[PDB]
């Protein structure tokens, strides 16, 4: 009485977990590992044992399937090319079918995982991950956003901001202060378009070579005013003679630091059907403003996003959040105001108390949110405002505008809320701070 | 508990692997940043 | 410390006397075909002594014995959880040449395809498939 | 019915003006109270997609289900009545 | 010197300058230094930022005010390079004094700048900046370098 | 499958789920306890 | 508007676009092309998701329903279904069955 039946579901879904453990257990050598990956195991693991089973026997098979791949490039290339296929099949018709791309969750988890666990293969990981988000970043329909830009920001976020080191030597010391190697000031030599083409020339060891070695600066003295005179011109011309040489040889030419003022940045910042992505949004742009130069643009492209308030009411609650925290400092918020921002916020104010009088006039409508990008404007006007310098510079122009706001609200009578009032109320303390 | 397959996860490492590693995880972390930085530029 | 040498002369003793039937016989009736848990942990960790303190020949004898009934998995079911453990420890520790490293990841592979090909053609896997994500059943009745 | 009382003099209107501030701001509240609700939907709408087997009539199905019944008929409902009253 | 430049430009300049006076002396902090001609469109560097500095605040004081800030502006615009920082950029590259810039110059130069770089590509980048054929840079070899636009 | 809307916290479950829960985890699960005695 | 909606107003439709061919063949060549393309994408992979077999439920009912009522085009539906027939009738997987 020890002998099971031929056609039992529970006996082939046991022997099916003991083969999964049994195999986890072999991978842990190499030699096995490289044999089972010879066999054709990863396409049987892919095809059938990632959806069935219990939750732990899935996660099972996704480590036993990232295991595989621990240091073989063409394993990792079969994955992703696996992985790449199926969902790129699934978003052709996810517009007719919503299910598709409901379907992608171990996927997309699998990724997840591959990427989690640093390995050789980074690179590979990397380039999939991010074929996937642009390839999939312009798509409205929330199940998109929902089910496959969410995992790519996650992935992305989880890259460019690492755990804050263990080591004893630098448990103090910030992300920033650990490179070995040192960004150019105004130049990206990095280049997507033909990163994702596998261009040995536009390779990661590559862009490394092409930047300067951190120097250790082991010794404290002042350097001369001469030696700062070489150095100057040193660099200038250096970089003069590799700008012929790329113009008239073979050398790659490096991208110019300026940003696109229309991108997949203001679709991901301010996205209705989901608020993870936004935060990830947020979270990255911050990590790519660091050195100055990056937050030149930064804080620009953040500038430009104004005029969405409007359209993208409590949406905007994140990436104001943001861009408050980027501008906090003086010399930020007086290079801002030297760039001509204050006729901007302030022409926003009128145009959105225009369209308050407008629908107060026609309509008894009710709106939940009404005053919101008002009452943020205003405080943003106010955050630029405070601080001296602008404050006496730039009341001349503005008491106009402030004024008629202020009457135009007062004129309200029907359509108030306590954001209005809070807005009326900021806006005659403005007044009288600068009359 | 008993099993023994479920105890062949020991993974160890030293400190100047630790430091290598930190100074590894920066340079991608560099690397990635620029690398999302040129898909933003103006055509 | 005596004990030690104790142990490895029996040990000597018992893989003189026994041959392999006797052997295969002791792995079939207490790793695989007894009903209770507590008989199995006591195989499992007679066995795993066995192995330890014999020689490497032996060693690889009692490898190929769980090789060779491996392929037998199927009638047991979920019984054979410290068998395959002890597998894939021995494997794992035995270092052992490619040729039978090929054969151990063949049979490996050939039994998980085989079930796969079991579970995607039953005639009620439509029905536990569907019933999986949205009641919660213990058995296949 | 859903009505007021009428407004006579200027005593009457300066009360209505209180009246609804009040009734905005127990309105906003009532809102941030129903918008609160979506992380955990979304959270369980996953949680329920993987449709992972679970073991132990009507208490048989699965808990995330019951979860989602629970969440959305009975605390998105009364959110969504106070609201509209 | 700074009558080539038109007058809305000074005005723009006092503009900056008093948009980024802290306390209202016509005098700012040199920290800041960088911001205010980097917030009118220009993109410097820091080893620029540093050299400024030095030129003009000599005393070590930190703090500058309208006049020298003419000053400098008026050696921003200019495209075509003067002579004498050419001239200038040959000696430092000419370490020993000899007018013959070699490889073994330009590797301790680029070296000294943090830059590494194969043999084969300064050889070959040295060979394209040779139009005698002897795969030696000179002075007139130099200035027809940068005035090539 | 067809996943139909249907208009009427326990009680708010699409009742062919309940129906199925019912036929299998309470009918079924008695016969077969019943078949292996 | 085939999945989405009250099962009457998926019933509905269903009618409309069987109504929209009633005799006109090169309506009944471009549905049948549709259903014919989407059971053929779905059930490349069914072997890898069982999903893809039985989410094609719509797209069948509506062959039944056209095929259901006589028209003057019943030879194009007929097509339909049998080569639908002839190319999943050796599947041995029970969800296709
Ligand atoms: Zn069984």
């Amino acid at each position: 009485g020890h002998t099971s039946s031929t056609k039992c579901y529970g006996c082939a879904s046991a022997v099916t977990e003991h083969c999964i453990t049994l195999l986890r257990a072999l991978a842990t050598n190499p030699a096995l590992r490289h044999i089972l990956v010879s066999q054709g195991l990863i396409r049987e693991l892919f095809d059938y044992n990632l959806r069935r089973g219990a939750a732990a026997m899935r996660e099972e098979v996704r480590q036993l399937m990232c295991l595989l791949t621990r240091d073989n490039p063409e394993a990792t290339q079969q994955m992703n090319d696996l992985i790449i296929g199926k969902v790129s099949t699934a978003l052709k018709g996810h517009w007719a079918n919503p299910d598709l791309a409901s379907s992608l969750q171990y996927e997309m988890l699998l990724l997840t995982d591959s990427i989690s666990k640093e390995d050789s293969c980074w690179e590979l990981r990397l380039r999939c991950a991010l074929s996937l988000f642009l390839m999939a970043v312009n798509i409205k329909t929330p199940v998109v956003v929902e089910n496959i830009t969410l995992m790519c920001l996650r992935i992305l976020q989880k890259l460019i901001k690492p755990p804050a080191p263990t080591s004893k030597k630098n448990k103090d010391v910030p992300v920033e202060a650990l490179t070995t190697v040192k960004p150019y000031c105004n130049e990206i030599h990095a280049q997507a378009q033909l990163w994702l083409k596998r261009d040995p020339k536009a390779s990661y060891d590559a862009w490394k070579k092409c930047l300067p070695i951190r120097g250790i600066d082991g010794n404290g003295k002042a350097p001369s005013k001469s030696e700062l005179r070489h150095l100057y011109l040193t660099e200038k011309y250096v970089w003069r003679w590799k700008q012929f040489l790329s113009r008239r040889g073979k050398r790659t030419s490096p991208l110019d630091l300026k940003l696109g003022h229309n991108n997949w940045l203001r679709q991901v910042l301010f996205t209705p059907a989901t608020q993870a992505a936004r935060q990830a949004a947020c979270t990255i742009v911050e990590a790519l403003a660091t050195i100055p130069s990056r937050k030149q643009q930064v804080l620009d492209l953040l500038t430009s996003y104004l005029d969405e308030l409007s359209i993208a009411g409590e949406c905007a609650a994140e990436y104001l959040a943001l861009y408050q925290k980027l501008i906090t400092s003086a010399h930020w918020k007086v290079y801002l105001a030297a760039r001509g921002v204050l006729p901007y916020v302030g022409n926003l104010i009128t145009k959105e108390i225009a369209r308050l009088l407008a629908l107060e006039e026609a309509t008894l409508s009710t709106d939940l949110q009404q005053g919101y990008a008002l009452k943020s404007l205003t405080g943003l006007l106010s955050s630029f405002v405070e601080v001296e310098s602008i404050k006496r510079h730039f009341k001349s122009r503005l008491v106009g505008t402030v004024l008629n706001g202020y009457l135009c609200l007062r004129k309200l009578v029907v359509q108030r809320t306590k954001l209005i009032d809070e807005t009326q109320d900021m806006l005659l303390e403005m007044l009288e701070d600068m009359t | 508990s008993q099993f023994l397959l479920t105890r062949l996860n020991d993974p160890k490492m030293s400190e100047t692997e630790r430091q290598s590693m930190e100074s590894e995880r920066a340079d991608r972390s560099l690397f990635v940043q620029e690398l999302l930085l040129s898909t933003l530029v103006r055509e | 410390s005596q004990e030690d040498q104790l142990c490895t002369a029996l040990v000597n003793q018992l893989n003189k006397f026994a041959d392999k039937e006797t052997l295969i016989q002791f792995l079939r009736c207490f790793l695989l075909e007894s009903n209770s848990s507590s008989v199995r942990w006591q195989a499992h960790c007679l066995t795993l002594h066995i192995y330890r303190n014999s020689s490497k020949s032996q060693q690889e004898l009692l490898l190929d014995l769980m090789w060779s009934i491996w392929p037998e998995l199927p009638a047991y079911g979920r019984k054979a959880a410290q068998f395959v453990d002890l597998l894939g420890y021995f494997s794992l520790k035995t270092p052992q040449t490619e040729k039978k490293l090929k054969e151990y990841s063949q049979k490996a592979v050939e039994i998980l395809r085989t079930q796969n090909h079991i579970l995607t053609n039953h005639p009620n896997s439509n029905i536990y498939n569907t019933l999986s994500g949205l009641v919660e059943f213990d058995g296949y009745y | 019915c859903c009505a007021v009382d009428p407004i006579e003099n200027e005593e009457d209107r300066k009360k209505a003006v209180s009246n609804i501030n009040t009734l905005l701001d127990k309105a906003d509240r009532v809102y941030h109270q129903l918008m609160g609700h979506r992380p955990q939907l979304e959270n369980l709408l996953c949680k329920v997609n993987e449709a992972a087997p679970e073991k132990p009539t009507s208490a048989s199905v699965n808990r995330y289900i019951l979860q989602l019944a629970q969440e959305y008929c009975g605390d998105c409902k009364n959110s969504f009545d106070e609201l509209s009253k | 010197m700074a009558d080539q430049l038109t007058e809305e430009q000074i005005a723009e300049f006092k503009e900056a300058f008093s948009l980024f006076d802290k306390d209202g002396d016509g005098t700012i902090t040199t920290k800041e230094l960088g911001t205010v001609m980097r917030s009118l469109g220009q993109n410097p560097t820091e080893a620029e930022l540093q050299d400024m500095i030095n030129e003009v605040d000599a005393d070590g004081n930190g703090t500058i005010d309208f006049p020298e800030f003419l000053t400098m502006m008026a050696r921003k615009m200019k495209d075509t390079d003067s002579e004498e920082e050419i001239r200038e950029a040959f000696r430092v590259f000419d370490k020993d004094g000899n007018g013959y810039i070699s490889a073994a110059e330009l590797r301790h130069v680029m070296t000294n700048l943090g830059e590494k770089l194969t043999d084969e590509e300064v050889d070959e980048m040295i060979r394209e900046a040779d139009i005698d054929g002897d795969g030696q840079v000179n002075y007139e070899e130099f200035v027809q370098m940068m005035t090539a636009k």
